[PDB]
């Protein structure tokens, strides 16, 4: 009976650092990603698959940047089964290539937590005690098919000291919450792509070390870039072991990196030696993670009016006009918002402290 | 849209230049300053979009330095000369600190580059590179902080070019190897400018077609903290990453016993 | 005054005020209005112009509307006075409103609804509150002849007077000449002669915002008013009519174009109204039902336009209809009404409220001005692009495909000069190849392919060579629906060739690919209506701006081009664009018919055989 | 909700009639009313409209979308047993119920006490086992009487 009378005339009106604690010095991270039907949903544009894989490549890059001696494993769970998409290794380029290839995957079926976790545990069952065993799982669908009991696998993982972290997309799942809590991991829910990136960045940093974690004196070798010149009569090329297991022609270079333990030749670093198991690293790789050992504390934010000192930034001489000026804790210098954000995020050291 | 920034860090240690002046050699600090200014003028000459940043590395602090001649070039040279004379004239040695604040100057340069990039509009991409001239001896304690700089540049993909004058620095060699910048020691100091122009002046894309001397060999040996000797294979601590030549039950640094049953 | 460049220098008569960007309207003293869609006040101005002005062009950014006496009458009968309209115009006009337009609006509005026509006791009376107007009008000879004569030939005496039934439309035209248009207002609630009917709205009925807006604009102050509402096919226009009938709840008569239209109207009434099927009858020659107790009678114009003797039962039903007085009458496909035989139907039937619904209102014979008083003012016309944005209908992908002429065919076409040239270009081998390639591509895409061909012979040859179902003049209705269901249900067959009967002679299942080969030859409304009816809203590709595909094959360097640009002009008025596709990608690899010219010359033989 | 009907129902005059409003720093409840379906059908549960096919189909669509979206714990209270059974039968015939089963496991109570107990046990086990479980009961049934739902159940 809305037809009695109606006019739009009235419409027409004028008008997070923790304590100084032990961390994951060596990490063996396995990433399991759902390949179910729900991966085609539009929770994140364009779909879960594309955004997830792009952020996964970014996560791999950042994780290898901050964890030189770590490893990454990629497993895709679809159709109630798991596929070991990528082996656990330290090559960033290979993992990025695999993720780009999997961008065109077929999202079908349902995730299988039991199978994926069993495969990951079997892979990590023989890992050394000192190396941390951490697993990250991205859960799209709320339903999982279990060919056996799941809680027994949880007990086995807890006995194996394997950490499990879950970042879902839809909402909270009781089983995932229990798995994250019991094994010591963290369970998170994605609000958007920005929150997805934040969670991935938080998972990039080494986790705090467990009490039961061992502290062993591991032996590592540091070979140099021994390059053989044809001007020398001892310029004998040899195919690199990493390149040898390749479809194309392996790199037949005159020199490179030779293992100090078994004289194995590798053209890429940091790579653990295949033959003798020696962890072949470089000195910058070790120093690359020292900022974790020595985190930079947050600076004191003081309003410009209440800051009765200098009006220029110490790091860029910028004429400070912002309402917030950040003062260092140690040398108490003057830094603008940009410098305060960048130094803590990237530089990790205050120049005045060095001075 | 190609904005090339060539930040130049000058080793302005008064002690090394005083030693050189007493030697009465052909090359002095004035020639170094003139060569740096000429190189910066040429860099600004090569394109309008190019930008120049000059910071002097001194023990007391790191100084942001910046008639028939170009107006902007003349003004910039006047400002640089004024700042360097103000710093050196007031440079009073108060303390035994001899090693120059190399790491601090690099950090300030990185902060300046970041600020410029933030000020740079999205319409243009600002390629950035840093050229550093090494005159005095290298520093030891800065090493770790120096490393914090290197990856930071590699974080933003910024080339770091080293120009050793007298004292070689393996740290600079490794930084150039990592960031991809060019490392080369000048054989004849009076010929410095041509080395700057012929090698360090062209940009990497220009360097791509150019033929340049091959990079120097770089070693990555380690020091065994209990003796700091060269070591091939060592025992790495899983707690604080301290390296030892022989097996130890307790780490000296982390003070955590190695729980090996 | 005209500039040397030819544009009209209206700047002198338009005092521009500084509120430029704020106000969105330009009001030229010619009577035309221009609106900018990007303006923040677009919605308010949109509704105001729709209420007062008749839209002309609605492209993406800037729209042109026009002011007509009928538009002003519609605005007044909605309930808006002159002062409010002037105030709102000046509040939205970028420049000052010219005094000429002001005076025109004053003159139009000052006399609107002055004269009242009443249908009571099966008699038509003319009455008003200004007896001087009526008395002065008596001097008009046409009014003298229209006035009912006594048994002795004398004239019959707010006192009204009866008027001859046959002379209604004569009075309709005459009153316009008398500058005193009649008022088509009905006592919606004050009715007592015709009781209501046990018919209501089912809860499944949904009124989309534009539908409800149009209905409420029709129901000015709760009283139904005669008029015409323009909605795209499948936008619930039939549902809108059903809803209006349910609201009126009085005796209802509906007229459709063909038997299929009557069947669809009956199905829609059953689908949404609570009227019992005992009160629904179809006055057709096949399904005969008793008119008595028939609350809603559905028929066609021909069933009422039969000048020749009908069947005996049909005569009785016509007598029953003539005796009965209808509170509501509904006419579909209003564009066919201006024909003389169908216009006589309005005189034949005595009804209070007549409402017309259609997809287009541009008859190529420009017989639309009379329709403004045959039924009434244009009540509503939804913005096609706006409905596309809301997803109520599919967002069509229009395209015109040019087909080169074979040299022999083109030489023959130039050789002939009479009307016989139609066959040659409609049988272009390159056009055949293009149509075949399109059909193959869309079948490989699994698309609903409907191919139109107005020429009988061309349709036959094309469909037979492509081996697809064809429907034309014979169109055995049982086999017609058999073919329709085969297209609807069988996925193996999804390519239907339809002759001119596809316009209104039957029901078109919703499709996605419509390929038009031959057209009437300038019927800018007919084939545009065919496009609108063929392509309907489909789920799945609503987000994309191109979910429906339309191709128009035109032969290059023929007169057909001159037709296409002449025709799609109407669709240009709705903002639709047509990108020229001279060449089709992929035709080379896929093998198509007439690859050899030796086949093509045999085709030429066949065509020239039929002169 | 009414504080005066109870003194009338129980025919007495209570000394104190005080209601304690709930204060929450974090919103834990999201009450919503959906009187319009996908087809804009006026959703109602009058016994005249309880037999309407459109209402049943809209209810099926709502349940399917909720199962596809909301987590495992789903409970649906109808108005009567016969109406619920007819609606379930209609959903099975339409096939909408099959998609709901594909998304989440379904459990329907009957008049048998043991069958309802088994259904509740299976529902709780599925909810705690990570598989979506949906329960269908009546407002006057035993489920609404003495069954409590935890956070992961309700
Ligand atoms: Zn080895
Ligand atoms: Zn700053
Ligand atoms: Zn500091
Ligand atoms: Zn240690």
């Amino acid at each position: 009976r809305w037809e009695g009378g109606y006019e739009r005339t009235w419409e027409i009106l004028k008008e997070e650092h923790h304590g100084q604690v032990r961390l994951g010095m060596m990490r063996h991270l396995y990433v399991v990603v759902d390949g179910s039907r729900t991966m085609e949903d539009q929770d994140l544009k364009p779909n879960r698959l594309t955004c997830t894989l792009k952020l996964l490549e970014y996560f791999v890059e950042e994780y290898f940047d901050q964890n030189p001696i770590s490893q990454i494993g990629i497993i895709v769970t679809k159709s109630k089964r798991a596929e070991k998409l990528t082996e656990l290794s330290g090559n960033p380029r290979k993992h990025i290539t695999s993720l780009k290839k999997a961008v065109d995957m077929t999202c079908h079926g349902e995730p299988s937590l039991y199978n994926s976790l069993s495969i990951a545990m079997q892979t990590l069952k023989h890992m050394p005690g000192h190396t941390s065993r951490e697993v990250l799982i991205i859960f799209s669908s709320l339903t999982t098919c279990d060919p056996s009991n799941i809680y027994d696998l949880i007990k086995t993982l807890k006995a194996a000291k394997i950490r499990v972290s879950v970042i879902g997309l839809s909402a909270e799942v009781r089983v995932c919450t229990v798995l994250a809590r019991e094994t010591g991991g963290t369970y998170h829910v994605i609000l958007d792509e920005s929150h997805y990136k934040e969670l991935l960045t938080h998972h990039v940093s080494p986790p705090p070390a467990s009490s039961s974690s061992e502290c062993s004196l591991i032996r590592m070798g540091f070979p140099q870039h021994t390059i053989a010149s044809l001007s020398d009569q001892d310029a004998k090329p040899s195919f690199s072991m990493a390149h040898l297991d390749g479809n194309t022609e392996p790199g037949l270079t005159l020199g490179g990196y030779f293992c100090p333990q078994c004289r194995a030749k590798y053209c890429e670093l940091p790579v653990e030696c295949k033959i003798c198991g020696l962890t072949l690293v470089s000195a910058p790789h070790l120093a690359r993670s020292y900022h974790h050992l020595f985190p930079l504390d947050a600076f004191q934010e003081i309003p410009l009016e209440e800051y009765n000192g200098e009006r220029f930034c110490y790091g860029c001489q910028g004429e400070l006009k912002d309402q917030h000026v950040y003062v260092c804790a140690v040398c108490q210098n003057v830094f603008c918002v940009d410098c305060d954000v960048f130094v803590h995020d990237s530089l990790h050291c205050c120049p005045g402290c060095i001075h | 849209d190609e904005l090339n920034l060539l930040v130049i860090v000058v080793d302005a240690n008064p002690i090394w230049w005083g030693k050189q002046a007493l030697k009465e050699s052909q090359f002095t600090l004035s020639k170094c300053i003139d060569a740096v200014m000429v190189l910066g003028n040429s860099h600004l000459f090569m394109n309008r979009s190019n930008k120049l940043a000059v910071i002097a590395s001194h023990i007391q602090e790191s100084r942001f330095l910046y008639d028939g001649k170009y107006e902007l070039l003349t003004s910039a040279n006047e400002v640089i000369v004024e700042e360097i004379k103000d710093l050196m004239t007031k440079s009073d040695i108060k303390g035994q600190h001899t090693e120059t604040l190399l790491a601090g100057s690099l950090a300030k340069a990185l902060c300046y580059i970041h600020r410029m990039n933030k000020e740079v509009k999205d319409n243009q991409e600002m390629k950035s590179r840093i050229l550093v001239i090494k005159a005095a001896e290298d520093s030891a304690l800065q090493y770790m902080n120096f490393m914090n700089v290197i990856f930071a540049a590699q974080k933003q993909n910024i080339l770091i070019d080293a120009c050793v004058l007298d004292s070689d620095s393996g740290l600079l060699q490794q930084a150039c190897d990592i960031t991809g910048g060019l490392y080369l020691k000048v054989p004849q100091m009076p010929s410095l400018l041509q080395y700057l122009l012929w090698v360090f002046l062209p940009d990497q894309d220009q360097r791509s077609q150019l033929i340049l001397p091959p990079p120097v060999h770089v070693d990555y040996r380690a020091a065994c903290f209990c003796h700091r000797n060269l070591i091939e294979i060592g025992y790495v601590c899983s707690v604080c990453l301290s390296i030892f030549c022989n097996f130890s039950p307790i780490c000296t640094t982390c003070e955590t016993a190695f729980k090996i049953s | 005054k005209v500039d040397e460049y030819g544009a009209k220098d209206y700047r002198l008569q338009m005092p521009l005020k500084d509120d430029h960007t704020s106000r969105p309207l330009w009001v030229a003293p010619d009577g035309h209005i221009f609106l900018e869609a990007f303006s923040p006040v677009y919605k308010y101005a949109q509704d105001f112009l729709v209420a007062i002005a008749e839209p002309v062009c609605r492209p993406t950014h800037v729209h042109e509307y026009k002011l007509t006496a009928y538009s002003l009458y519609a605005a007044v009968s909605v309930g808006l006075q002159t002062s409010d309209i002037t105030e709102y115009l000046r509040k939205l006009s970028k420049t000052g409103v010219p005094d000429g337009i002001m005076q025109f609006i004053k003159l139009c509005t000052v006399s609107y609804g002055k004269v009242k026509l009443v249908l009571k006791h099966n008699r038509y009376f003319v009455e008003s509150c200004h007896p001087d107007v009526i008395q002065h009008l008596l001097q008009d000879p046409v009014i003298r002849e229209c006035r009912l004569r006594n048994s002795e030939g004398e004239a019959t005496e707010t006192v009204s007077f009866e008027v001859k039934q046959e002379m209604i439309e004569e009075l309709q035209k005459r009153c316009i000449h008398l500058e005193y248009p009649l008022l088509a207002e009905y006592d919606f609630r004050n009715d007592s002669v015709n009781p209501d009917i046990n018919i209501d709205l089912k809860p499944t009925a949904v009124l989309r915002p534009y539908q409800e807006k149009s209905l409420r604009k029709m129901f000015g102050n709760g009283r139904a008013r005669s008029g015409v509402i323009v909605l795209p096919c499948g936008a619930g226009k039939s549902l809108v009519g059903v809803t209006a009938a349910c609201t009126v709840r009085k005796r209802c008569l509906v007229l459709g174009n063909s038997a299929v239209s009557v069947e669809q109207w009956k199905a829609q009434f059953k689908m949404w109204s609570t009227i019992d099927d005992s009160q629904i009858c179809r006055f057709t020659s096949d399904a005969k039902d008793k008119p008595i107790g028939c609350s809603v009678a559905i028929s066609t114009y021909s069933m009422l336009g039969h000048t020749t003797k009908r069947s005996w039962e049909a005569e009785r039903v016509m007598e029953w209809l003539k005796t009965q007085e209808w509170g509501l009458m509904i006419l579909d496909e209003v564009h066919t009404i201006p024909a003389k035989m169908f216009r006589r139907v309005l005189t034949i039937v005595q009804a209070h409220c007549k409402l017309g619904l259609t997809a287009t209102l541009v008859r190529e014979d420009d017989k639309i001005v009379d329709l403004n008083f045959l039924i009434g003012p244009k009540l509503y016309e939804a913005n096609w692009m706006e409905l596309q944005n809301n997803g109520y209908i599919a967002k069509v992908q229009c395209a015109e495909v040019w087909c080169p002429m074979s040299p022999e065919f083109y030489r023959e076409y130039v050789a002939i000069k009479t009307k016989k040239r139609i066959l040659l270009y409609t049988m272009n081998p390159n056009k055949f190849r293009a149509c075949q390639f399109l059909i193959k591509f869309h079948e490989r895409r699994n698309d609903k392919i409907i191919v139109f061909a107005d020429n009988v012979f061309a349709l036959k040859e094309y469909a037979i060579r492509l081996n697809k179902p064809y429907i034309y003049g014979p169109t055995s209705q049982g086999e017609r629906m058999q073919i329709l269901q085969n297209f609807k249900h069988n996925p193996k067959i999804n390519t239907i060739f339809i002759s001119k009967v596809g316009d209104t002679s039957f029901d078109l299942p919703e499709a996605n690919v419509l390929i038009q080969i031959s057209s009437h030859g300038g019927s800018r409304r007919q084939e545009a209506q065919r496009l609108g009816r063929v392509l309907r809203a489909k789920k799945g590709m609503v987000a994309e701006e191109y979910n429906a595909f339309f191709y128009s094959l035109v032969s290059q360097d023929t007169q057909e081009m001159a037709y296409s640009t002449k025709r799609q002009r109407f669709l240009v008025d709705q903002g639709y664009s047509f990108k020229v596709i001279t060449k089709l990608a992929g035709m080379e690899e896929e093998d198509l018919a007439f690859s050899t010219k030796e086949e093509q010359q045999q085709l030429l033989q066949k065509v020239l055989a039929a002169t | 909700s009414p504080l005066d009907i109870y003194p009338k129902i129980l025919d007495f005059h209570p000394v104190t009639m005080a209601t304690f409003t709930m204060t929450l720093a974090r919103v834990c409840l999201c009450p919503m009313i959906i009187g319009r379906g996908n087809d804009q059908v006026a959703i109602s549960s009058k016994f005249e409209t309880r037999e309407d096919i459109a209402v049943i189909r809209n209810y099926g669509n709502l349940l399917l979308e909720m199962s596809a979206v909301v987590p495992d714990g789903i409970v649906a209270f109808f108005t009567s047993y016969q109406y619920m059974e007819s609606t379930v039968a209609s959903w099975y015939e339409q096939g909408i119920l099959e998609n709901i089963q594909r998304n989440k496991l379904l459990f329907i109570e009957t008049q048998d006490g043991a069958e309802t107990s088994v259904a509740l046990e299976k529902y709780q086990e599925a909810c705690e086992n990570g598989r979506g479980a949906i329960l269908l009961s009546v407002a006057r049934g035993k489920v609404s009487e003495g069954i409590d739902f935890v956070h992961h159940y309700g």
